[PDB]
């Protein structure tokens, strides 16, 4: 017999060694993100809606908006308050944020991301600056109980089709397990910013079949 | 203050990593598993690095960076079975616990955890690590640890660096944080800081009680630390006399290479005594001017040992007061007076002369 711990000791002290080993396996990149992967299945992912859309050089309003605002006449059937008003712009951007960039890339990367994320900045600065000219002149089209959805609406599907695009443009960056830090330090900072445009734009709102426009309601809302 | 009644705290330096696996669903008695789960963290940043997806075993799991309030404020805090709570590392008191037992895992013992029910499951790391500034480097982001994962298991040399308004609990923490890593690394990388680091030497001994206050149940680990002014310049002006063919030579080279001739010459080192001269505390002490702090020192077998006073008897107060005195005939003042003219005029020496007797303890 030997009652004394002196031997698991030992055992310990072998098991230490394991730990850094384990720690770093823990710490490696990724396969693909869950959430990238939602997105591009959701792309293209029901009824061609994501086919329809061809509008493009994210830096417009009404492109002919009034063609696909036909049937969204039709949609006016669906209880378009469940969009939501705000946009969760870190919350959709946040698995963006999970590269590297000194690893399975050039390090040039970065300047694009950073790019991309000015131009959505202004994209919905421009969309909160002529709103209300916004809700004039497609209510020209006619006005509806929730023409406020419709619009906002119309504003994240307009993006997502090039948010779509930019990320089959730059496809099979690996993820990290991790946000890259300053990059995530200036997308905050960044949705700082946007929620004080949310806060900027004041209103109030105008006021089942949804199994595929829920996806995409979803979606907008990030949920998973 | 104390840990109220039903919390416990694991300490263990593999934590300052979340330890996902080792939580377990609370139940109330009765059964009544609570598979909601709230962690209080010290920043959202903590966050970052925390998967949901560890924790199958619960349905409901929820994260937020503690605030210490005023309102709940109590010795015994606000209780509420409903949910599971943890905190992790928290560096101030907490107001609310969850069901059953709470539990806590954290790195450092705060004051505030001083009597609490607490477990360590400490193990020794002997490697060391060091500080080097010349004044090529690695630069750190500080704080962020995994930033510089791999990085600092491949470099053994790096910057450390602050903005100002960090609070001086944040920076002891990120500190804390470092040392362990660096003794589960296998080679002493060097440390180099941009501070002025007064105040560092002060959280330094902060750094010691909290120490002791492991040692109270702690490992007796073979810790190294030092005094960081009053040790390293009278350090380095004493290899400046000695000829410095590595002026970054670890000090315990000097330490060890003194060593070698204790027992054959029985008797302290000069630069052992000032070590434990002129530190604040651990020395002499000249916070409170206490070298009566005389080091007794032995070895193995002896039948005697070493103070810094010469040889004494074991286990005795330094001399008894009786004694085969130095009786004033000897070392009167007038036979004093005398020899030192003797010596004076056979020197032809003005001034800067005194003298005085030997004098002896317990063994003459």
């Amino acid at each position: 017999e030997d009652v004394d711990y002196e031997k698991e000791s030992k055992r310990r002290k072998l098991e230490d060694e394991d730990f850094l080993k384990l720690k770093a396996l823990e710490f490696s990149k990724d396969i693909v993100n869950e959430k990238l992967q939602k997105i591009i299945v959701v792309t293209d992912g029901m009824k061609r809606l994501y086919e329809y859309c061809n509008c493009k050089n994210s830096l417009e309003t009404l492109p002919s908006a009034a063609n696909y605002g036909s049937l969204l006449k039709r949609l006016n059937l669906y209880n378009l308050d469940h969009i939501e008003m705000n946009v969760n712009f870190y919350e959709l951007l946040f698995p963006l944020t999970l590269y590297n960039d000194n690893d399975n890339s050039d390090k040039t990367l970065s300047h694009q991301l950073v790019n991309y994320i000015f131009l959505a900045s202004n994209y919905f600065q421009n969309c909160a600056k002529n709103f209300n000219y916004m809700r004039e002149t497609f209510n020209v089209f006619g006005p509806f109980k929730q023409i406020d959805f419709m619009v906002m609406f119309v504003i994240k599907f307009n993006f997502l089709c090039d948010m779509r695009n930019f990320a089959k443009l730059i496809d099979e960056l690996v993820p990290n397990k991790q946000p890259n830090m300053r990059i995530h330090s200036v997308l905050v900072m960044r949705d700082k910013i946007v929620k004080l445009a949310f806060s900027n734009l004041q209103f109030q709102t105008f006021s089942r079949n949804t199994k595929h426009l829920q996806r995409l309601i979803m979606l907008m809302n990030a949920n998973y | 203050m104390e840990c109220p009644f039903q919390i416990q705290v694991c300490i263990s330096d593999r934590f300052f990593a979340f330890p996902h696996n080792l939580v377990e669903p609370q139940s109330d008695v009765g059964n009544k598993l609570i598979e909601n789960l709230i962690v209080y963290v010290p920043t959202d940043d903590d966050r970052l690095y925390i998967d949901k997806k560890q924790f199958p075993k619960f349905n409901s799991v929820l994260v937020y960076r503690h605030e210490h309030d005023v309102n709940i404020d109590s010795r015994s805090p606000k209780k509420t079975a409903s949910a599971t709570i943890v905190y992790w590392n928290p560096l101030v008191p907490i107001t609310e616990i969850g069901a059953g037992e709470t539990r806590v895992f954290s790195v450092l013992l705060t004051n505030n955890l001083f009597y609490c029910n607490t477990m360590i499951v400490h193990h020794e790391n002997p490697k060391c690590p060091i500080e080097f500034t010349y004044p090529n480097l690695r630069p750190i982001a500080c704080e962020i640890p995994l930033s510089h994962f791999k990085e600092l298991v491949e470099s053994n040399d790096f910057l450390l660096c602050f903005n100002l308004e960090t609070s001086t609990m944040v920076k002891i923490l990120s500190l804390k944080r470092i040392f362990c890593i660096f003794q589960y690394r296998k080679q002493p990388a060097r440390y180099v800081i941009n501070l002025p680091h007064e105040e560092i030497d002060n959280l330094y001994n902060k750094l010691n009680w909290e120490r002791t206050r492991r040692l109270m149940k702690g490992d007796v680990p073979s810790n190294c630390a030092t005094v960081n002014r009053s040790s390293l310049k009278y350090i380095k002006q004493a290899q400046s006399l000695l000829g410095i063919p590595d002026y970054s030579q670890t000090v315990v080279d000097f330490v060890k290479m003194f060593q070698k001739i204790i027992f054959p010459y029985q008797l302290v080192p000069n630069v052992i005594i000032k070590l434990n001269n002129f530190d604040q505390m651990v020395s002499s002490a000249p916070n409170k001017a206490e070298p009566y702090k005389k080091i007794r020192l032995f070895c193995k077998n002896d039948s005697i040992a070493i103070s810094s006073s010469g040889i004494v008897p074991i286990n005795m107060p330094d001399f008894s007061p009786p004694n085969t005195f130095d009786y004033s005939d000897y070392a009167n003042r007038t036979n004093i007076n005398f020899v030192t003219q003797r010596v004076l005029t056979d020197g032809g020496f003005s001034s800067g002369i005194t003298v005085t007797p030997v004098k002896y303890n317990y063994y003459l």
